[PDB]
């Protein structure tokens, strides 16, 4: 299993875990004219998760599913314990984790839904090296007062930088500065966006690289940026993979 | 899902010094040219897209005049096409007439410079974005050891610092023709060599040329795609103070930059 230890957490370190992690996520992507590779789709339940390991400061680690269709999580494990999303495909616990004690948490893996339940945004949750670490170990006892954020941090810190390297370098940022953030415009907009991009991109295709409908995206400055095709660098060199979307 | 195929897109397209693709005097007449003006909201800077790869403005199509390149780039009526396969844009903003190769071109910087079909040499002048917002993107450059490119020696070099947020010359202007400019001075343009003997990345007045093209690929290099070649950290070594020109190698990671804006 990839794996990231915050006790080897090194802006090095931090950047080598998410160029591998993109790269398993990939593995049989598709590609189009842009060049960003396509994730996976119609995959057998059997081989739809790719399995992390988040170790936080004190040697306790949890092992989060991914789907590899959407690069969202599905469920995670904690030593004999795990915990399945319920919104994860319904097959997904005869598949991983099946020697454990499963349980359902009673909420989506989607920002809107982990935001109700936990009470908070991501505008008002920080992110950064001790977050992530906090993070792990409460997911790892299952305090359910804090489960919620911990999706947060966790979900932008690994997934969504994942997705973007824009988000990839705030984290970096972070580490190199020895600074906590919270998430601007510019990070919740990708954040927001990455389906619709994933969309737009592939339709694209037939409209010479033009797209069907605008996004926008902000910048650092809170200035808003409408991508209607794929000529912007800020989506071309910073989206690494799309959901799929067309034929 | 129909959203899949959009039947059109209504655009600006900008390019050379931030300019934009404009029919000029807003003339309808077949043949009527295509020039480079200051981008604004009038009809005629917008331009239609379509799945039959024509482009469109004032309800007709922009054109090539001429076989030979040299002549001026026109709207006409686009019945006069129904047999031809059109424009093709590529991933680094090239358009491209698909029978004749010739490349929606401007020759000169200055506003009202009528765009010609030319032979691709993948210039800067041969660069445009296809989109709404025609600003220049504002940014940082990160490389290796995650470090930001900076502006230096009275804006006639460039090599990699310590990122630092407030650094004024660690700013850069993303153009619509593929430049990267010195956000400070936005008559100056990263450049590769000019002289045969070095490969050395510097900082010129911008001119256009290939020299100053440039394209952030989704695979993380900075691609001048005239001389094949991709921006590198000379010996993967920081302290060098060198970026240069190379081959792309799956050697290092000095080939390998991020945009952060
Ligand atoms: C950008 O494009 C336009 C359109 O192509 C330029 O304009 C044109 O320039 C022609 C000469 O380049 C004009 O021709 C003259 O036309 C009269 C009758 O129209 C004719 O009696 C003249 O001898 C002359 O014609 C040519 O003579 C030389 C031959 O080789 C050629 O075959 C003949 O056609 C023509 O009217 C004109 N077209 C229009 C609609 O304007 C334009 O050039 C700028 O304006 C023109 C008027 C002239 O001052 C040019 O020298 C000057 O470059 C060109 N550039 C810009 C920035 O607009
Ligand atoms: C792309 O270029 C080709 C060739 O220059 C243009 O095709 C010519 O169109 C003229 C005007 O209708 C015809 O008389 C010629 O017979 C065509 N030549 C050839 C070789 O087919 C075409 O118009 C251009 N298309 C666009 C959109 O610019
Ligand atoms: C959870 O997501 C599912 C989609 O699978 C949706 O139908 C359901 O209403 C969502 N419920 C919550 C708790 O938001």
């Amino acid at each position: 299993n990839l794996s990231l230890s915050q006790s080897n957490f090194s802006a090095d370190t931090y950047k080598s875990f998410i160029k591998n992690l993109r790269k398993q996520l990939t593995i049989g992507a598709s590609y189009g004219s842009a060049g960003i590779p396509i994730l996976k789709h119609s995959v057998p339940i059997c081989e739809r998760f790719l399995l992390v390991d988040l170790t936080n400061g004190d040697n306790e680690t949890i092992t989060l599913a991914i789907n590899v269709e959407d690069a969202g999580f599905a469920a995670y494990r904690a030593a004999d314990r795990s915990y399945f999303f319920q919104n994860a495909p319904p097959i997904a616990s005869y598949v991983i984790f099946t020697d454990t004690n499963q349980n359902i948490m009673n909420f989506n893996n989607t920002f809107e839904s982990i935001e109700i339940v936990g009470g908070t945004t991501r505008s008002e949750t920080p992110l950064g090296i001790m977050h992530f670490e906090a993070s792990i170990f409460h997911l790892f006892v299952h305090d359910e007062n804090y489960v919620p954020t911990s999706f947060l941090v966790l979900i932008q810190m690994v997934l969504e930088a994942a997705k973007f390297k824009f988000i990839e370098q705030k984290v970096i940022h972070s580490i190199m500065d020895m600074e906590d953030f919270t998430p601007g415009l510019a990070m919740l907009s990708l954040e927001e966006n990455w389906t619709q991009l994933s969309l737009q991109l592939q339709a694209s295709e037939s409209l010479n690289g033009v797209f069907g409908d605008s996004v926008s995206l902000y910048n650092s400055m809170d200035e808003p940026i409408g991508v209607d095709s794929m000529y912007y660098p800020i989506l071309t060199a910073n989206m690494a993979f799309q959901l799929y979307q067309c034929p | 899902n129909e959203q899949c195929s959009p039947q059109q897109r209504t655009t600006r397209i900008s390019g050379r010094d931030g300019l934009c693709v404009d029919v000029y005097g807003a003339l309808t007449a077949d043949g009527s040219r295509v020039i480079l003006y200051p981008c604004g909201q009038q009809q005629n800077q917008q331009w239609t897209f379509y799945p039959d790869n024509t482009i469109r403005s004032l309800g007709k199509c922009l054109a090539t005049s001429a076989l030979s390149s040299g002549s001026n780039v026109v709207i006409t009526n686009c019945d006069y096409l129904r047999y031809d396969d059109g424009w093709m844009v590529s991933s680094s903003g090239t358009m491209m007439n698909k029978s004749s190769h010739l490349v929606l071109t401007a020759n000169a910087a200055t506003s009202r410079t009528n765009l010609t079909g030319e032979n691709n040499v993948f210039a800067a002048k041969q660069a445009w974005r296809i989109g709404n917002y025609v600003e220049p993107i504002v940014t940082t450059i990160i490389g290796l050891r995650h470090m930001c490119l900076e502006a230096t020696d009275n804006d006639t070099n460039v090599w990699l610092e310590s990122c630092v947020k407030n650094k004024t010359k660690q700013y850069w202007a993303l153009y619509s023709d593929d430049t990267i400019r010195v956000n400070n001075n936005r008559n100056l343009c990263v450049s590769s060599s000019t002289d045969s003997s070095s490969k050395l990345i510097v900082i010129r007045r911008c001119d256009g040329s290939i020299n100053q093209r440039w394209v952030f690929t989704p695979q993380g290099t900075i691609s001048n795609p005239g001389y094949e070649a991709v921006m590198d950290v000379a010996q993967n070594d920081v302290y060098l103070k060198k970026i240069v020109l190379s081959s792309a190698t799956d050697k290092g990671n000095g080939q390998q930059w991020t945009v952060f804006y």
